[PDB]
C-alpha cells in the first residue's frame, strides 16, 4: 500500500493501519516513507 | 538486601557516562553524532 | 558547500577548476601562485577559490538513509 523504509538496514516494505511500527528485517523502530510518485518540478534559478 | 533502585539521572552528553565518550572516530558516524558537537548539556523530552 | 559555479561578483566561470586547485597544492606550490596559473586574475574570481570551505565531504561521511 504505502512505501516505508528501515532506518537501519534500509529494506523496503509497506504496512496497513494493523500493523506494528517496526522493521521485518532487523525490529528497528525508526522509519521512515518513501518519496511520493508524482514527478517533481524545478526552475532551476 | 536486594539493590533498590532510586530513579533515573540525566546524562550529560560526552561526559564520563555517556555511551557516545567511547566509540572513537569511526563508530561515532554510524550513531549519526556529529564530531564537533562537543556536548555540555542535557536532553529532556 | 561545494565550490560554486560561478563567481558571484563578475561571472567566470570556476567550479571547474577546484579539483586542478587542490592537485597544485600537494605539488608544494603557494596560493597565490596556484591562483596565478589558473590564470584567475581578478580579484573577484580569486577569493571564490581561496577562501571556499569544502563542507560536502563531511556530510558524505554519513551512512546512506536509503
Ligand atoms: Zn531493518
Ligand atoms: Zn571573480
Amino acid at each position: 500500500g504505502v512505501k516505508y523504509t528501515c532506518g537501519a538496514c534500509a529494506h523496503n516494505f509497506s504496512l496497513n493501519k494493523s500493523d506494528p511500527v517496526r522493521c521485518k528485517e532487523c525490529g528497528h523502530r525508526v522509519i521512515y516513507k518513501a518519496r511520493t510518485k508524482r514527478m517533481i518540478q524545478f526552475d532551476a534559478r | 538486601g536486594n539493590k533498590v533502585h532510586i530513579g533515573k539521572v540525566p546524562i550529560m552528553l560526552r561526559s564520563k557516562f555517556c555511551s557516545l565518550r567511547t566509540l572513537d572516530e569511526v563508530d561515532l558516524y554510524k550513531m549519526k553524532e556529529c564530531p564537533y558537537d562537543m556536548g555540555g548539556y542535557f536532553v529532556i523530552n | 558547500m561545494i565550490i560554486p559555479v560561478r563567481c558571484f561578483s563578475c561571472g567566470k566561470v570556476v567550479g571547474d577548476k577546484w579539483d586542478a586547485y587542490l592537485r597544485l597544492l600537494e605539488e608544494g606550490k603557494q596560493e597565490g601562485d596556484a591562483l596565478d596559473e589558473l590564470k584567475l586574475k581578478r580579484y573577484c574570481c580569486r577569493r571564490m577559490v581561496l577562501t571556499h570551505v569544502d563542507l560536502i565531504e563531511k556530510f558524505l561521511r554519513y551512512n546512506p538513509l536509503e
